[PDB]
């Protein structure tokens, strides 16, 4: 659980919003008002280009947030459902580990910092490529494989 | 038609409805350009129909309409810089990823 | 009346297209967590009250 908040429409949970550094990351294509009432009050500068909605976190009460990093050396990374491998440029998971509703879950490195946030996936065989919102220095770069549905 | 010979000048009379005179006088196959500022009459009404052609069409305003060109050029310039900034931003954002 | 209306619409469109330029050129820096715009871009774009 730690520092991720579920987002639901009525009683149906649709996604999760992560607290990375100083921003309340959340993907645009999910519909919800966030479980916390205080976070719902925030104003999100949403962008359709990156499928993201972000706002300044209330550091006065929620300064505790996941650390982030920009470099992604190829190897293995861990998230809630299994572990994921940076396939020289693509995020790949076993086909089962991906399912609609997981959109907005972050992913961590070996050292425990976020490097991306997942939106959906497409599968070529047993493994499923991931559509994530990674970031270089001071800039985010959405990545999307071919024929990737939105979770 | 008039009589011309020598190294002197002549004189004519014309009737116009334009505030700024701008017209070419065909004088025996050789044209000439005449320009002057016309002034309004003093008498409100008269007893004969106008000798000149008709009301100046909306195309022909008076010089010192240059205000129109000035303001329209300023607005067009502002729109041009806005469009250039928008298109350069759109291209650089297209370069992303 | 027509000239004034068209000119005001044109200056308003210039302002709006300027506004749309700020939104599309500042969200990539605004969306990134722990980001900081370069000094030159901070001068150009007027949107600086929110240091995001
Ligand atoms: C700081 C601010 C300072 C700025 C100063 C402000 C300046 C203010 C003034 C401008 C002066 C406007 C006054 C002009 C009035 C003259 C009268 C007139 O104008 O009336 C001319 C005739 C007579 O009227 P009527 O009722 O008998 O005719 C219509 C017949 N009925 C009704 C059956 C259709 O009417 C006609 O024939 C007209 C027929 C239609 C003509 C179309 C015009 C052609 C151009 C169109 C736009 C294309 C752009 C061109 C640009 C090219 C540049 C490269």
């Amino acid at each position: 659980n730690d520092c991720i908040f579920e987002v639901k429409h009525e009683g149906k949970v649709t996604g999760y919003a992560c607290l990375v550094g100083d921003k309340v990351m959340k993907p645009a294509h999910v519909k919800g008002t966030i479980d916390n009432a205080d976070l719902a009050k925030l104003a999100f500068k949403r962008s359709s280009k990156y499928d993201l909605e972000c706002a300044q976190i209330p550091v006065h009460m929620k300064s505790d947030a996941s650390k982030f990093t920009h470099e992604k050396p190829e190897g293995y990374y861990n998230w809630h459902h299994g572990a994921v491998q940076y396939s020289g440029g693509r995020f790949t998971i076993p086909t089962g580990a991906g399912k609609p509703g997981d959109s907005g879950r972050p992913i961590f490195d070996n050292k425990g910092r976020v490097v991306a946030i997942v939106l959906g996936g497409a599968n070529e065989g047993a493994r499923t490529a991931l559509s994530v919102v990674t970031w270089n220095k001071d800039i985010v770069t959405k990545i999307t494989p071919e024929g990737a549905e939105e979770w | 038609e008039i009589e011309v010979e020598g190294n002197s000048q002549l004189q004519i009379s014309f009737s116009t409805a334009l505030a700024s005179a701008e017209f070419r006088v065909q004088v025996c196959s050789t044209q000439v350009h005449c320009a002057a500022e016309c002034h309004p009459p003093k008498d409100h009404i008269v007893n004969y129909p106008a000798s000149h052609t008709t009301l100046g069409v909306q195309d022909i305003s008076v010089t010192a309409m240059s205000w129109v060109q000035k303001i329209t050029g300023g607005v067009g310039l502002v729109v041009a810089v806005a469009a250039l900034i928008l298109i350069v931003v759109l291209c650089v954002s297209f370069s992303r990823h | 009346s027509v000239a004034s209306f068209v000119l005001l619409s044109m200056v308003g469109v210039a302002v709006g297209m300027c506004m749309c330029a700020r939104r599309r050129c500042i969200t990539p820096y605004e969306l990134t967590p722990g980001a900081t715009v370069p000094f030159l871009l901070s001068l150009i774009c007027c949107i600086r009250t929110a240091k995001a």
